[PDB]
């Protein structure tokens, strides 16, 4: 069976990239002639496993008609060095003739692994006699060569160069209408029944894969065997062949297709984006057109931000007191400018083993070319400071394995890749001086005590993902703390919602699980550490130095 | 005043033991192993 | 070996300078050769240099107090090594000096030994110490087995400011690990192999606060004190770096060098290095 | 369907080397000595991957028509132990045959590493090999090897030796001028527009090669063939600021080894300095017979000491366009990050990198570490402690006094460093940089206030007579502070003086008052006390 453009979806925005970079040599070499620049002839796909990769080369190929030949990854290494080279010469001598032609290859990290790591003998085989027959094959006849993986950086970075594979296509996830898309072909045989909703099941699955979402509609479809199990049983060689059509997978099978299946591919974090608002955090709104000032500002304006000869705003800090909704705010940061984000943490992505602890900030770097735009954000710049070291004396510095990595490539990028570090620290006493250095940090966004007599807005905007009473009291909840932000907010609502399982085997919320709760009314954000940094957000232009 | 200590791990070999071309063994066959002292060998002739 | 290819080297450029008829450019001349010292790549400059420098006697003025008493510390075993063996003594291993920083104690070392071309190694006390801990004994004993393999050599302890300060002062945590690196020396001073010419020359400042163990007589007996050289012996430094002068002084160097005595060894070297802030300054623009 | 000399460009000074150290035995051998003939082939040549080798080496091949015979390191390292003893003599079997011809071999250093990690029979096989065969053409067969790398220290220094490999030639990144060639090089097709810029994006590629300019003219090419279908094609310069934006910086863990042009009246004022600097070293780089003729040495180390951050990077950058050479940026606390190891072989790994660059000049900062790390004896710290003291009193002195490669060096407080190294001879151009004066910061401020339009009725002068704190460096956020108000009112409603206030006393401050004082405690004494102070 052949495929063609309706039996994939989701990535349509992304197929039409790879639509006009494979479809101009193939059908138009005039324009190589117009404009006499080489075309490129090896592109390559990777991201998640289970993303319908191979089936995209199978749909490219018989839509435009040209000689497709597929070379799957194991098969080569399933024989030993002698024949697989004889195969590989085979494959691009049959292309030749029949231009024009794809090459399709699959699963190159099999072929080609990072050699670095083990300086072997097979390593530099079988992927020596690849380089010396695609770098030295020349006769014009416009073939292509499609490779596949599942990370980019895990190949050897030989192949990555000028003339062999230059254009890296990413294949992300789809998203809510994409994902509805990919049931649609698989369920043209599946005989449902009238109350499976179709729009329902694209927002039950988030960080479904489309392999994801092929799995989950047959277990769901082998629940329908199991439910009509006891109405004819299996010792009968399908005797009763007139039952068989009342099989209708209604929708509650898919919602127990959901209770027993897990995500598969997110074992990361989102790819895309969050959405959280800065109307979900109450108040602060001192600093939210402040920071439209500065970020928002030269992406929208390319040419009269960068022609007056200022540097981009590339960098903005959160200091004041500590713990005091700059940890609340680590979310809601991405959805002012919409860009892609991902969060990195001290304990979080760079406390890996060696050798991984610089690939998570390559991997933003790429987000900062292939995937543009992008947003950084680093939170809590204190615990860093144990792994960055602290300068001592007059002659001292950050001796840390990360800095490196992080201060040569975060400035050498342009503004028209769109790179934003965002900062956000509890103390900026705690704070490395060797990492601060003047066009860096030059934007002050000074974080105040958090609102404490309107901080019941910041709660009614907290305690809305759980069915409360309607007569709520909310008099002075907030208002005699003084030191707990929205992050602390979460131990009083700990207090008035922990006595569910007590007194048990009814009411459920009370007004007294909220006027009994202020018993435990302490202040960890003292007032002594805010007025030491209050009279710092009018004088850090005179400190926005070494310190 | 410190110490660092790491251990190491090897892979001794695997092996296949394949040999014997074919174009070898035909020109191995088609040869003479040298016959004793007195064991000739003759020549013959007819079909006149 | 290399000399086999420097005369190659600067033939090559005899012929890239020009571009009977053609061969009289393959006279080479005597700046083709510096040309060829200029882009040379030395054979000593391909590992670390232990080889004899040519330093003399006749570059510095004075210190010939000291310079009788080093003639038979370490010459008369190496030139005569059948007078020692008669009575069956061997000389002493082992000079130490002691003054001000501004004198050549340090630096006239190296005249000791390239005279009868033995090797020099000069390592310092605040050079190498015990970062982690016992890091030191095996980098002092690591030296001495080379030391008398290509013998003739010597070694240049220098600093010792750092290691013979603490034998019962200090008393912490740093003074028990000081209590560590000094027996080494102290133990290899004695059990060294005397009989390979092999030779200890120490300069170190701060003459009185020295550990006991090492003044005694076998390591360091020679108690040489080298202070500033005399206001007499001031005008026989500078015959080494400047020798053409068109007015020829030498009385008015001697007249500033008997102003005053404290006036050091290296300061009135350094009236002849301020030359080319002096006089080859205002007589380049031509 | 060859090349040509006319097809590279950028490299010329060693080009015009390589371009007669082959063609002298090649064209004749008879005309060289026609007594002793000496050929001193096995040409090493080496640099970063992209700049051109096999390029450049075809270039000389199909000028004279040798015969350019190609092998590779892995691809003749992966195949059989005996397969490989056998090919390499099946590739040194055709200097008879093509002669006179030219072997190029590529990837030695994956052929012969550094011999510290491996104690083998099979990996010494395979170098002993060429070894038996290099005495074996030594019957002069008129054929010159060509030997291409990425660095002369990761191949093994028993094949550097004077009858094998005595020959080095550096590829390096090319100046403003190379891959402003190599842009005319890579379009002599390309049928662009005349709005097209050919000196802004070639002076902006700092760490970036012919190979990398290469993907720049198709990249920018491919996005002019996207907006177009969606004879009717025309190139423009927003295709090549599209690829600006889109480029892909490869050298980045590299030194720059390239020269500038940036002249010294970009910077205001201390013109009694650079005067001072002009009388030392610009002048032994053209003759070195000054120094020579009373006997004296050229300067090993300077100085810098005062207001911190207040310009000496540019101050380094300029130094290298009065002496016509080159210029090695090193950073100023890259001796403390830098570990055991990294502080001693990376610091001498760009010294004789600078002799095959010579001339050159090598800036250092932050020299206030020699009175805080001398006795280094704790077990925390690795390289940053005690491996820095060790080796500043060698490598200073560890030069060859025929290359002339410089220091420049800069520190920020000069009380608590110790006199003991500070004496003239090695180090004796300790200088004191000053506050800069009124008409010295103007000058700055009136390259800052180049690339910005401005009226003609704003003065700068209101603000420089109230300077007691503030240097030319500190002056440098009023384009920031000032001209964050001129962006806003003209973008949010689909250069003049009511900004001025906002930056007069708040702007920047960075020069305080109590080190102030301090800055003029030696230079009072800098004609007494000018040998130990
Ligand atoms: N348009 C589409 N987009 C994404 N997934 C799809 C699409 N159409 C079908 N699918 C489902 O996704 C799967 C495709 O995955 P595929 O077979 O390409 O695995 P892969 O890991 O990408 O291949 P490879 O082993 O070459 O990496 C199919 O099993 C199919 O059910
Ligand atoms: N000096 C130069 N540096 C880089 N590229 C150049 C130079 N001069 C010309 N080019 C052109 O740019 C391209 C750069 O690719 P090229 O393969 O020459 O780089 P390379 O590093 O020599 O390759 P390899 O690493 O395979 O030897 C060449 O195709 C060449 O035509
Ligand atoms: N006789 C001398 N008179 C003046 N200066 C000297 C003399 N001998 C050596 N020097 C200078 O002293 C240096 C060598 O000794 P020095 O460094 O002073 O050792 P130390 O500092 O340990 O006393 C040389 O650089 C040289 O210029």
């Amino acid at each position: 069976n052949e495929v063609g453009y309706d039996d994939i979806g989701g990535c349509r925005k992304q197929m039409a990239q790879i639509r006009e970079m494979v479809e101009l040599p193939l059908r138009h070499p005039q324009l190589f002639k117009a404009i006499g620049i080489k075309p490129p002839r090896g592109v390559l796909m990777y991201g998640p496993p289970g993303t319908g990769k191979t089936l995209m080369a199978r749909a490219v190929a018989n839509e435009t008609g040209a000689f497709f030949f597929l070379i799957n990854g194991p098969e080569v290494m399933s024989k030993m060095a002698g024949e697989s080279e004889s195969n590989l010469r085979k494959a691009f001598e049959e292309a030749e003739k029949n231009a024009p032609a794809i090459i399709f290859i699959d699963e190159i990290d099999s072929i080609a692994p990072k050699r670095d790591k083990t300086n072997g003998e097979v390593e530099r085989r079988v992927v020596s006699q690849l380089l010396t027959l695609m770098d030295g094959m020349k006769a014009r006849s416009n073939v292509v060569v499609i490779a596949a993986t599942n990370r980019p950086n895990s190949i050897d970075p030989a192949l990555r160069r000028f003339g062999r594979f230059d254009r890296e296509v990413d294949i992300g996830i789809p998203d809510a209408t994409g994902r509805l898309e990919v049931l649609r072909i698989h369920t043209k045989n599946m005989k449902l029944a009238d109350d499976v909703d179709l729009e329902a099941l694209a927002a039950e699955t988030h960080g479904y894969v489309g392999a994801d979402i092929a799995s989950l509609c047959s277990e769901a479809a082998m629940q329908q065997i199991r439910e009509k199990m006891d109405l004819i049983d299996l010792d009968e060689d399908e005797i009763d062949a007139e039952v068989l059509d009342s099989l209708g997978v209604t929708m509650d099978n898919f919602r127990f297709a959901l209770g027993n299946s897990n995500p598969s591919a997110l074992r990361e974090t989102v790819v895309e984006s969050v959405n959280v608002t800065w109307d979900d955090v109450g108040g602060l709104d001192e600093i939210k057109e402040e920071l439209k000032e500065t970020v928002e500002y030269p992406v929208l304006h390319p040419d009269q931000y960068t022609k007056f000869g200022l540097s981009p705003s590339k960098g903005v800090l959160f200091y004041g007191p500590p713990g005091t909704g700059k940890t609340l705010l680590a979310k809601a940061v991405a959805t002012e400018v919409s860009a892609n984000f991902i969060s990195v943490k001290g304990p979080e992505l760079l406390s890996m083993w060696y050798g991984e602890s610089e690939s998570n900030i390559r991997d933003i770097f790429d987000k900062a070319r292939a995937a543009a735009p992008t947003v950084v954000f680093l939170d809590q710049l204190d615990s860093i400071a144990k792994a960055r070291g602290g300068s001592l004396g007059d002659a001292g510095g950050a001796s840390d394995r990360v800095v490196n990595q992080l201060l040569t490539e975060m400035d050498g990028m342009n503004a028209k890749k769109n790179v934003f570090v965002i900062g956000a620290t509890n103390r900026p006493d705690q704070i490395d001086p060797a990492i601060l250095r003047p066009g860096r940090l030059d934007q002050l966004i000074y974080v105040p005590l958090p609102d404490e007599n309107a901080r019941l807005s910041i709660l009614n905007a907290q305690l809305r993902k759980t069915p409360l009473e309607p007569g709520l009291e909310l008099t002075a909840i907030a208002k005699a703390t003084q030191g707990f932000s929205g992050a602390d907010l979460l131990y009083i609502v700990q207090r008035a919602a922990k006595y569910a399982i007590k007194d048990s085997i009814v009411p459920y919320i009370t007004k007294e699980h909220f006027a009994e709760a202020m018993k435990t009314a302490k202040r960890s954000v003292s007032d002594a550490e805010l007025r030491r940094y209050e009279a710092y957000s009018q004088q850090m232009k005179a400190s926005r130095g070494q310190f | 005043q410190i110490f660092v200590k790491t251990l190491t791990g090897k892979t001794i070999t695997l092996e296949v033991e394949s040999s014997d071309t074919i174009d070898n063994v035909k020109s191995k066959i088609q040869d003479k192993e040298g016959i004793p002292p007195d064991q000739q060998r003759l020549i013959f002739a007819g079909k006149q | 070996a290399d000399i086999a290819s420097l005369c190659s080297e600067a033939a090559m450029q005899q012929i890239r300078e020009k571009m009977a008829e053609v061969l009289d450019s393959l006279g080479v001349t005597m700046d083709n050769f510096r040309f060829a010292l200029g882009n040379s790549n030395p054979s000593a400059l391909r590992e670390t240099v232990v080889e004899s420098v040519n330093v003399t006697w006749d570059d510095v003025g004075g210190l010939d107090e000291i310079k009788e008493e080093l003639k038979e510390t370490v010459e008369y075993p190496v030139l005569h090594p059948d007078q020692y063996t008669k009575f069956g003594l061997s000389p002493s291993k082992g000079v130490l000096f002691y003054g001000p920083p501004g004198t050549g104690k340090t630096l006239l070392a190296k005249a000791v030994a390239t005279e009868v071309s033995a090797n020099f190694i000069s390592v310092k006390g605040p050079e190498l110490l015990s970062m982690w801990y016992g890091e030191s004994e095996s980098n002092i004993r690591d030296i001495f087995d080379k030391a008398r393999a290509a013998a003739p050599t010597v070694v240049f302890l220098d600093q010792l400011d750092s290691i013979a300060k603490a034998r019962g002062g200090s008393l912490g945590d740093a003074g028990g690990a000081s209590d560590r690196v000094v027996n080494q020396l102290l133990t290899e001073m004695d059990g060294m192999n005397a009989k390979k010419n092999v030779f200890v020359i120490g300069a170190t400042n701060r003459p009185d606060q020295i550990d006991p163990a090492i003044l005694r007589p076998g390591r360091l007996d020679q108690l040489i004190y080298v202070p500033l050289p005399d206001e007499n012996a001031r005008l026989s430094i500078l015959n080494a770096q400047l020798r053409k002068t068109p007015l020829e002084p030498g009385l008015e160097l001697t007249a500033i060098a008997k102003a005053t005595q404290g006036f050091s060894g290296a300061d009135l070297l350094y009236i002849v290095q301020r030359a080319a802030k002096y006089a080859i300054k205002d007589s380049i623009e031509a």
